[PDB]
């Protein structure tokens, strides 16, 4: 209690509607899928090939 | 007439392994247990004796098929 400090942004958090929109862009949205993908797709090559 | 330029996805995803054994490992082969061969007769035309170790012999080979053979404690 002593030792907090608000600012204004954390105080509009409580009286507000809550977002259903993340900031993810169409575009983060395609790079997001496609590092996906490509991470897993390797980590299974490799799993494979440890097979 | 070409109105746009893509970047060309495709889901490669191998989520599925099927492995299916190829038959050769299935085929047989001919296994044998082995024990120390402590002795050994040959007979065919004239009697051979050969002996390795000497001990009691607790198990004794007779084999007929082209030279007889004794192998012992085989």
């Amino acid at each position: 209690k002593q030792q907090a400090v608000a600012d204004r942004y954390s105080i509009a958090e409580q009286h507000s509607p809550l977002p259903l929109t993340t900031g993810v862009d169409r575009d983060a949205l395609d790079e997001a899928q496609r590092t996906k993908d490509r991470i897993l797709n390797d980590s299974f090559t490799a799993e494979n090939l440890l097979i | 007439m070409f109105l746009i330029h893509f970047v060309h996805y495709k889901t490669i995803l191998q989520k599925y392994t099927f492995k299916f054994k190829h038959i050769f490992l299935s085929i047989d082969k001919y296994n044998s247990l082995f024990f120390n061969i402590s002795g050994i007769l040959i007979w065919l035309n004239i009697i051979h004796i050969n002996i390795i170790l000497i001990k009691y012999s607790f198990f004794i080979l007779i084999n007929n098929f082209e030279y007889l053979i004794i192998l012992i404690s085989t």
